[PDB]
């Protein structure tokens, strides 16, 4: 008997807008498990988006988060209870980032590394009794919210598609000196980086 | 409000000042001004 | 037929505990 | 019976929306939004933009609201003619 | 404030260890056991007044660059029977290795030393430690020692401020309910 | 469950890394291509 | 855990047996030539001893139970490994969709 | 640990403990060095050999116990709690407490910090510390240091600390930093006149 209001199919929709099997019980418990905690991260977004201070204030209407991470884009965060665009990278991330924030409690970092202590932090243990400094390997000790790094991870998304697309229509449209991209291969959440080149269409060895 | 400060400029460069429909405070976002000066603006602009 | 006094396996020594919360306290037999 | 129908049928809208107002201070909004007099059956004052970081919402019932449900109130400010905003 | 530990003390016979520890694991928090080994050395100071200042530091050998641990835990406050725990005032500092020189400098004289091999398992506040005190075989041979008895140890210990005490008579209710396997009892430890 | 859920995750994940280089390598090819192109519209 | 199922087993067999036999005797009773003496008594011995291991086997299997029983509900579970592999096969999903994607799109480009 | 240096600058002169503190300011604002938060240095003494503790706010949850030439504990703030308590078999010594309490300026990865040791309530003479962060090995920085006083504090620049005396590859450590405080306390304490 499945409870109520984890009935039905929900799945957390994350938009960029340029605008503005085996046993049956298995499904049903599954489904309600992943309404569970789709509820439990938009709830966790809204409190964040609310409660806390942060630059370009955000608009949550009943069950959508509109943010303006730059002046001339539009982020939706929008959770969808069908009870019965979108970019699967940052709904995974979202999973993921709840998901660790749950594990944080079960954490084996925070748990009396050595023994008879008082079971806490042990990185901030090994801080403090080698004298660590005010900000220095300390500072907030993280301290941060879902919403935030969602929003960061977006701008920067945003920000290599920009360069990318810059890059692409110059290599489309000037083509008499050259021009050249080659993406690395390990990139990170908030950061990327490229190899640009500028040759010449027949002396490459020379024009370097 | 995308309020400019020099005539001949783009999009950026420009104050935007928002209002956060939960506490109705004003916040201001320009680009590469340092948080000290944008928080005393903020304050100075809450309170007149 | 009848009952008598069978606890399915005693796994506890009282006399033990006692030996070892005096040990843990006074060192006793660990020196 | 068209009296005693609407009278009870707008007194359960008024807490259907006090309920909502009560679970949105808990849940997202927090302090954001306050409740400043709520009547069973008469109004219910919503307030928002608090001093903090006023004004007053206020779902009448008056009489006979023979036009609607007593088109809402918002007391304090009395806002200024938006043509499509007052409307919404 | 000062930390009170609330601590009951029970056996259980290593034939039983297997056992014992699967119901533990089954009813507290889901985690893997931590498998911890510790060397303990006790440090007293013959002062003037008859007491002597007892202090306990404990390293673990199974982990790296884990701080040393110095607790120290003063006499009983146990009173009321309405409460069945050893409430002791408990204080517990991590420090650098060369703590021990410095005790040794200070004028603590090492008293006698155990290591212990045994699971930690936390269930909220509450965390039960089973494990065995192997007597040092010589105090240089942290290698060598000696198991005290067959039977290992079951701690079950709050650490909480002085005004908290629903954690202690939360840790009673757990005791009771895990004796059909084992007795976890408050042992004095005075003989 | 765990240890088989875990290990077949794990495996899945080195599947994906290596594929990831696979077509990291394409990619690569591809990019030291449609960048050198004649065309010149 | 295959022990408890053969107990469950032998528990309704045993019960059906004793029932059969109770059945058979009270038709014997009502019978005008009772001809199963010898054989209604060990009928009647039968079905003693039946109910006796019945209940034997049921006090073990009970006390089993509480070897293990504690009251409490129990609290781990395989929530994180469980939610982690579901995280972890919806990604490869993703990937082999993008993939197809691309090579559809290369086999268009193949076709003109 | 980044290497430090400690020195006491003689506010000399007529000009007030606390005006010599303004001018070291105005020379810290002609570095072009900023403000990053505020620092104190507090102490406890014990008669017995002889202990001394030393607490420094950029480390805020350390409290370090130096026996002189012998080891230095860096231990948990709990440790200030707990000898206070045992204090029946320690030496109260007296009110020796001394104090350094002064603003802290980073110049480019140098945190230079100028402070008056206020003996009890009277302050009477000044601590300059300045640390580099990025040098975390002794005597590559002894002279680094050496040279940057050399540049600001100009005339009194120091020899350097002791560690800094033996010659050794070992990462400085802020048990070096405490117990060239420990000299500095000693220092004024002598000092006297």
């Amino acid at each position: 008997q499945i409870p109520s209001d984890l009935e039905g199919s929900a799945y957390i929709k994350v938009s960029i807008q340029k605008q503005a099997g085996s046993p049956h019980w298995q499904t049903k418990l599954e489904a309600a498990q992943n309404v569970l905690l789709c509820k439990e991260i938009f709830a966790q977004l809204s409190r964040e988006a609310v409660q806390i201070k942060s630059q370009v204030p955000h608009i949550v209407v009943k069950n959508q988060i509109i943010s303006q991470p730059f002046p001339s884009l539009q982020l939706s965060i929008s959770l969808c209870h069908s009870s019965n665009d979108h970019l699967y990278v940052l709904e995974h991330n979202l999973h993921l980032l709840i998901r660790e924030f749950h594990k944080q409690t079960l954490s084996s970092i925070m748990m009396p590394h050595p023994a008879s202590a008082p079971f806490g932090h042990k990185r901030m243990r090994l801080s403090g009794p080698q004298a660590f400094d005010k900000n220095e390997i300390n500072s907030l000790q993280s301290s941060e919210g879902l919403l935030e790094k969602i929003i960061k991870q977006a701008k920067h998304i945003f920000l290599r598609s920009r360069a990318a697309a810059t890059i692409d229509s110059l290599a489309s449209r000037i083509e008499d000196p050259q021009i050249q991209a080659h993406w690395s291969n390990i990139n990170d959440v908030y950061e990327s980086s490229v190899k640009v080149l500028i040759t010449s269409q027949g002396y490459e060895q020379i024009c370097k | 409000l995308v309020v400019p400060i020099l005539e001949p400029c783009g999009n950026s460069e420009c104050l935007h000042i928002f209002v956060d429909l939960h506490s109705g405070m004003f916040q201001l976002m320009l680009y590469g001004l340092d948080q000290a000066t944008l928080d005393d603006m903020e304050k100075s602009v809450n309170d007149d | 037929e009848s009952g008598g006094l069978r606890p399915n396996k005693q796994t506890f020594n009282p006399t033990d505990t006692n030996a070892l919360v005096a040990a843990v306290a006074f060192g006793k037999g660990l020196s | 019976m068209y009296n005693c129908l609407h009278s009870f049928c707008l007194s359960l809208q008024l807490e259907v929306l006090h309920s909502q107002t009560l679970m949105l201070i808990r849940e997202r909004w927090g302090d954001l939004v306050q409740v400043e007099r709520y009547h069973a059956g008469k109004c219910l004052s919503l307030s928002v933009w608090n001093q903090q970081v006023v004004h007053k919402v206020t779902i009448k019932i008056d009489e006979n609201d023979v036009s609607k449900p007593l088109q809402i109130f918002h007391d304090p400010p009395l806002p200024a003619s938006d043509s499509k905003l007052v409307e919404r | 404030i000062n930390m009170m530990e609330y601590l009951l003390q029970g056996s259980v016979l290593d034939h039983s260890l297997e056992s014992l520890i699967h119901r533990l694991r089954g009813l507290c928090d889901n985690m893997e056991p931590e498998t911890f080994l510790d060397h303990e050395m006790v440090f007293l100071l013959k002062g003037q007044q008859a007491s002597p200042f007892v202090l306990r530091a404990r390293r673990s050998m199974d982990r790296a660059g884990a701080p040393w641990h110095l607790r120290y835990l003063g006499q009983p406050e146990m009173g009321d029977k309405n409460r069945h725990a050893l409430v002791r005032n408990c204080v517990d500092i991590a420090t650098s290795e060369n703590l021990t020189d410095f005790l040794m400098e200070m004028g603590f004289r090492m008293d006698h030393e155990f290591v212990a091999k045994g699971h930690l398992f936390r269930k909220g506040i509450m965390k039960i430690m089973v494990y065995k005190i192997f007597r040092i075989l010589v105090p240089g041979n942290t290698d060598s020692t000696e198991a005290l008895s067959l039977s290992y140890l079951v701690e079950l210990s709050v650490v909480a401020p002085a005004g908290q005490d629903m954690v202690s008579d939360d840790m009673k209710n757990f005791a009771e309910q895990l004796k059909p396997l084992v007795h976890l009892e408050k042992i004095d430890p005075k003989r | 469950r765990n240890q088989q859920l875990r290990t077949l995750q794990e495996e899945c994940d080195r599947k994906l890394i290596t594929l990831r280089d696979e077509i990291s390598i394409d990619l690569y090819e591809l990019e030291e291509e449609y960048y050198s192109s004649s065309s010149s519209l | 855990l295959a022990n408890e199922r053969l107990r469950a087993l032998e528990d309704i067999e045993r019960e059906i047996g004793a029932i059969l036999q109770n059945a058979g005797t009270v038709i014997l009773e009502l019978s005008k030539e009772k001809t199963n003496e010898r054989l209604l008594d060990r009928q009647a011995a039968a079905f003693t001893a039946s109910v006796q291991h019945v209940e034997a086997e049921l006090s073990a299997q009970i006390r089993y139970l509480t070897q293990v029983a504690t009251g409490q509900p129990h609290e781990g579970s395989s929530y994180s490994s469980r939610k982690d592999c579901q995280m972890a096969l919806k990604r490869v999903d993703y990937a082999r969709l993008k993939l197809s994607d691309v090579a559809r799109t290369c086999e268009q480009m193949l076709e003109n | 640990m980044g290497v430090t240096c400690v020195s006491q600058m003689p506010v000399a002169e007529g000009k007030s403990v606390q005006q010599t503190v303004e001018l070291l300011t105005r020379k810290l604002e002609m570095l072009g060095a900023e403000k990053q938060g505020t620092f104190c240095v507090d102490c406890e003494t014990y008669h017995t050999k002889l202990m001394y503790v030393m607490h420094n706010s950029e480390y805020p949850l350390s409290c370090f116990a130096l026996f002189e030439n012998g080891p230095c504990l860096i231990a948990d703030t709990n440790f200030d709690v707990l000898m206070v308590k045992l204090k029946g078999f320690f030496q109260s010594a007296k009110a020796s407490k001394i104090e350094t309490r002064g603003t802290r300026y980073q110049y480019c990865d140098f945190l230079v910090k100028v402070g008056t040791v206020t003996m009890g309530p009277s302050a009477r003479g000044i601590s300059v510390e300045v640390e580099y962060g990025p040098c975390v090995v002794a005597s590559d920085c002894w002279s680094l240091l050496l040279e940057f006083l050399q540049s600001f504090l100009g005339s009194h620049t120091p020899g350097a600390p002791a560690v800094f005396g033996n010659r050794h590859d070992a990462v400085y450590g802020p048990a070096d930093t405490m117990v060239q405080y420990m000299e500095l306390f000693n220092k004024i304490r002598k000092q006297q006149q």
